[PDB]
């Protein structure tokens, strides 16, 4: 669960 | 050809979106965590994250 949010690149 | 598991929404034009279930082909990029991939309907790029996809 909890999707990695995008790391900014 | 990869699998896209989780909707990845882009925030730009530039990388394109999937959402689950669609597939891309893999450029290069074996580790980090941004892989680029080609779609195979429209024949387009499509800087997909090395996270929400996986080889299958």
């Amino acid at each position: 669960a909890f999707a990695p949010p995008l790391p900014r690149r | 050809t990869f699998v896209a598991l989780y909707d990845y929404e882009s925030r730009t034009e530039t990388d394109l979106s999937f959402k689950k279930g669609e597939r891309l082909q893999i450029v290069n990029n074996t580790e980090g965590d941004w892989w680029l991939a080609h779609s195979l309907t429209t024949g387009q790029t499509g800087y997909i994250p090395s996270n929400y996809v996986a080889p299958s």
